[PDB]
Formats: structure tokens, C-alpha cells, sequence
């Protein structure tokens, strides 16, 4: 019953052309992150990359000034009952 | 075909407090899943108990004792999910855990495994 | 939780019949570190480790399937329990040198099953 | 199918009080075996002691010159099937 979705996820510090995310890990054992982002007008390829789970921050980079993204972050976790899976994403959006 | 049946009643006895108990409790702490741990320890127990038990009476039906030990110990522990969990920690980074793991299992298992088999040892003297 | 019940019994009872088979026909062969208990070791974590890899790519696979082979199957075919004895009996018998020997094959073997079991999946995917 | 009882059990060093038994050690993760040795004439107790696993000689000391013994070794040894069990003994006579 303990959810496997980060919390608090947000933008920490921000440049024009690039973001400094965070989240808080939720409370299972994360194998690893991952951190897909895109234009929120869904006229943009996503992209995915992963952290590993020990981290909790993470840098996009090669973004556009003056652009709304939409950043997801989810989880690649152990579980007792379902072993390993991937967890519903929690998501913001961002302006560049 | 009766030796069968003690592995199968006792087997699904332990099976089924592990997944009670692992179900329940693994989740509280999964730096080390307290449910797997416990149905170790109390399987170590339970083996070191009837270690010395069944030594004094060596007129037992293999009955009792193939239930026992092989079926109700042999299914409430476990091997594979104290691997996944200590595998799932070496792939999280998380090394100073699966080492964690490692040593309070075995140790802890063995340590159970004599307490068993002392507190018997020394309730007969 | 009726219905989850009867996936753990029918994958333990296997398990702990297979573990049962294979320990009575070969732990004698060898007894400085019995191969059946070994053996039921390695194989359920070669099997927790491809259900790992292959339970991650079907994420829609009913709950009854997925607890018939890790706690019902894998978990009743592994003990740790019968790997406590057997170390424990080595230890008194002053059979140091095994006695150690049996604790690192079995944990190192069982996560290299895992890591095989794992890859392997992952590699054919 | 592997037997737990000692085999070629023999008198290799003698005194006129004391005598020195050897066994081969069975294929079984033996503790301890229990080495029982009395006169063979009739009535008289019987005495026993323990001998780790790990050895295979043991020492009979206090005995009567001229005397015949009864010498029996059986193994407290582990199995898969019996856990912690007594074997079944091994048995030679000896006269000092
Ligand atoms: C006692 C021996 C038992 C048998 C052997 C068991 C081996 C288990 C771990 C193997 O799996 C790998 O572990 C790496 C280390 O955890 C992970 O690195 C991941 O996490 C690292 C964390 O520092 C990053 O640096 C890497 O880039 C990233 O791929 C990697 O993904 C994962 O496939
Ligand atoms: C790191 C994790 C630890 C977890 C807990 C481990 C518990 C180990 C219990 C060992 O049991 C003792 O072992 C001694 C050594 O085998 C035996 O000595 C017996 O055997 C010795 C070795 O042959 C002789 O020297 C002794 O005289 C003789 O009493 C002794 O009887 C026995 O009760
Ligand atoms: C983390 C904890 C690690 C340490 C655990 C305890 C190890 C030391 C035990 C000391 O007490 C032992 O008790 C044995 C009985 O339980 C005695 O065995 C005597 O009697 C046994 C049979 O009961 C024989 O098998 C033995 O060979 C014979 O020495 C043995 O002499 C005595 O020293
Ligand atoms: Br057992
Ligand atoms: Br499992
Ligand atoms: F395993
Ligand atoms: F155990
Ligand atoms: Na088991």
C-alpha cells in the first residue's frame, strides 16, 4: 500500500536553456529514476533519461528560452509483491 | 506417497505465513524487508529446536518430523526473495544495505538456528 | 484474499515438493555442501531472477501469476532454514573451512541465478 | 542410501591399561561419535565417550591387564532425512 510515485517534484533553479529538478523519493527500494521532458504543445519529440536511484536531482539541458515543458519523473522500483516495475509519474510544466 | 502429503500440508503452512507475513510488513522497511527476515529468523528457529528435539526422540514418526522441518520451516523461509531484495539493492547503489542484508540473515539465521538448539540442549539437562 | 491463497499453495506446494525430491536423492552425494539444497537455491533464483525481467515487460499480468511462481513456487522451492542446519552442523562438527565455504557459494550462486536469470531476459528482449 | 556407521575399526597401539582405536570416518558430516567399550565377560558397565567429528582415533585409558573388551563406535551425525541422528555401531573385541 506505500505509493512508489516521487513527491515534491519541481523546478530548483533555472536558466534559460536549462533546469535543475528535484524531487523527494517516495518510500521503496528505486532502482533507478526516470526524467522525460518535452514541449507541452505536443508538437515535440519526448525525451527519456535515467538517474540512478540513490539521486533525487537531475539536469535538463539543450532547451529553448521562452518555452513551456512538461517534466515527468517515475520510477523503476522493487517491490515484495510486484517485484520490479515502473510507477505512475508525477509531472510538472515549466517555462523556460 | 504419505511422506508426500507432510511436505505438501507443512510446505503450504510456511508458504502461507510468508506471504502473510511478507505482504504485510515488507513495505515498513524496504532497506531491508522486515517480513522476509522474520520467517528466516523463526525458520532458523524452528530448525534449531527440532534439531535437538528430534535427537532425544529418535522414535518419532518421520511424519512429524518430514512436516516439520521440511514442509513448515522449509516453506516459511525463504532464499530467492532474500535475493531479489539484496539484488534490488547492488542495482539501487545502495551497497552498504545488500551488505546489510547479507550479514543479518546468515548471521542472524545461524545465531537463531543455535538458540533453538541450545534452549532444547539445556532445557533436557 | 482467497483466490491469492490457493497461488500461494499450488506454487508452494510444487516448490516444496521438487525441493523435498531433489534434496533426499542428492544431499548425500556430497555432504560437505549437500547439491540438492544448493541446487533448489540456484534454481529459484535463476527463476525469481527471469521473473524479474520478464514480469517488468508484462505489467497486466493477473496477481495470481505472478504470486504462484515468486512466493508460491521460487519461494517454497528455496530454503534457508535446511542452509542453516547444514552450517550449523558443520560448524559443530568443527568443519570450519566447509562450513564457510557453503555460506558464500550459496549467497554469491543465488544472486549470480538472479543476475543470470535477469539478463539473460533482458538480453532477449 | 549412505551409510552413517564407521567401518575398519581396529586396536593400532596397545598398553597392558590403555588402547588406541582408529575407524574410518563415513561419508556424513559426523559431530561426534560415541565410543562405548566394556568387559566382555558378563556383567560389568559399560562405559562411553564422546570424540569430535573431526577425529578418528581415541584413547582407552584405565583398563585391567589381561582383560577382554568389548569396543563399539556409532556417530551422532547430521543428515538431510533424520536431521541429527545416532547410527547404528560398529563392534570389535580386544584383549590387553
Ligand atoms: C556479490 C555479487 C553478487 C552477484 C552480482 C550481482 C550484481 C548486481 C548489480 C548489477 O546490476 C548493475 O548494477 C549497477 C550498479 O548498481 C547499475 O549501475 C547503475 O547505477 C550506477 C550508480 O552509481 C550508475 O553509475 C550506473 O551508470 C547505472 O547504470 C546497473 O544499472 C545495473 O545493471
Ligand atoms: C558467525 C555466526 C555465528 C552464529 C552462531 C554459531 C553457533 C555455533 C555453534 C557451535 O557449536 C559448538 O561447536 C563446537 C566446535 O565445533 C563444538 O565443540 C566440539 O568440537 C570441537 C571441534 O572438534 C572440539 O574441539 C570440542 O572439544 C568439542 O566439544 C561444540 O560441541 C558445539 O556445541
Ligand atoms: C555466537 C555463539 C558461538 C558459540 C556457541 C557455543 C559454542 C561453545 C559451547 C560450549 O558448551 C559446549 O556444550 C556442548 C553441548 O551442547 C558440549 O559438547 C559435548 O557434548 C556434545 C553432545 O551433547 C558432544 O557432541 C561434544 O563433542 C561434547 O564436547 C561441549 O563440550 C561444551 O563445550
Ligand atoms: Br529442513
Ligand atoms: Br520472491
Ligand atoms: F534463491
Ligand atoms: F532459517
Ligand atoms: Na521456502
Amino acid at each position: 500500500s506505500v505509493s512508489s510515485v516521487p513527491t515534491k517534484l519541481e523546478v530548483v533553479a533555472a536558466t534559460p536553456t536549462s533546469l535543475l529538478i528535484s524531487w523527494d523519493a517516495p518510500a521503496v527500494t528505486v532502482v533507478h529514476y526516470v526524467i522525460t521532458y518535452g514541449e507541452t504543445g505536443g508538437n515535440s519529440p519526448v525525451q527519456e533519461f535515467t538517474v540512478p536511484g540513490s539521486k533525487s536531482t537531475a539536469t535538463i539541458s539543450g532547451l529553448k528560452p521562452g518555452v513551456d515543458y512538461t517534466i515527468t519523473v517515475y520510477t523503476m522500483y522493487y517491490s515484495y509483491s510486484d517485484l520490479y516495475s515502473y510507477s505512475s509519474p508525477i509531472s510538472i510544466n515549466y517555462r523556460t | 506417497i504419505k511422506s508426500l502429503f507432510a511436505v505438501i500440508i507443512g510446505g503450504s503452512v510456511g508458504c502461507t505465513l510468508r506471504w502473510l507475513l511478507s505482504t504485510k510488513f515488507n513495505s515498513l522497511f524496504p532497506n531491508l524487508p522486515p517480513g522476509t527476515l522474520v520467517v528466516n529468523l523463526l525458520a532458523g528457529l524452528i530448525i534449531g529446536t527440532a534439531l535437538a528435539y528430534f535427537l532425544r526422540q529418535p522414535h518419532l514418526d518421520p511424519f512429524w518430523k518430514l512436516m516439520i522441518t521440511t514442509g513448515l520451516a522449509g516453506g516459511l523461509s525463504t532464499f530467492c526473495t532474500f535475493s531479489v531484495e539484496v539484488f534490488a539493492l547492488l542495482q539501487a547503489g545502495n551497497y552498504i544495505w545488500a551488505l546489510t542484508s547479507v550479514l543479518v540473515h546468515v548471521i542472524g539465521s545461524l545465531i537463531m538456528t543455535a538458540l533453538g538448539f541450545f534452549i532444547i540442549t539445556i532445557l533436557f539437562a
